[PDB]
């Protein structure tokens, strides 16, 4: 389709990871203050 | 230059733009949405369909 | 003398028209990630002009 | 030179639509609607057609 393969992959699972992900590739993702 | 040439025909299934066999599929079946708390809203997703 | 009106050739010719498209054979321009963001979110902007 | 361009031949299938294609699936079988309970506001705008 289009850019919507989105699909909660930048949000949900970030500042903690209930369902894991597929092969995460994440050469880095997530930011703490 | 490239980078460009962005726009061709792809062949293969008859897959039109928005949502033909990706979706789901013609052939001989029915009833098709599965069980799932997050895939409601993931079914919202699915079916905007056309621009 | 007698001749022309027992041809019979053309049905099964002709009847290759209704079985050259079955395929939709309608998809164009491919999209996918491949370059610097400018022309690619309304996807054509100019030509539909095909249709 | 154009470009407030409006309307066009539309040629093509049996349908006449207002906003009659939200289903672009119905082949032959009926009942092709998804379900969940409690958030449906999107259910209403499809269903009323004949203006």
């Amino acid at each position: 389709d289009g850019k919507g393969v989105e699909m909660m992959r930048d949000y949900a699972n970030k500042q903690l990871i209930q369902m894991g992900v597929k092969k995460p590739e994440t050469p880095e993702e997530q930011q703490w203050l | 230059i490239r980078g460009r040439y962005e726009c061709y025909t792809d062949v293969g299934p008859s897959f039109q733009s928005m949502k033909q066999q990706n979706r789901a599929e013609i052939l001989e079946l029915l009833g098709k949405t599965p069980q799932g708390t997050p895939e409601y809203q993931l079914l919202l997703l699915q079916y905007f369909t056309l621009l | 003398q007698y001749r022309g009106q027992f041809d019979v050739v053309r049905p099964v010719v002709r009847k290759l028209v209704s079985e050259m498209r079955q395929n939709p054979i309608d998809v164009l321009y491919r999209p996918k990630d491949g370059a610097r963001p400018d022309a690619a979110d309304v996807l054509m902007g100019m030509y539909r002009t095909d249709m």
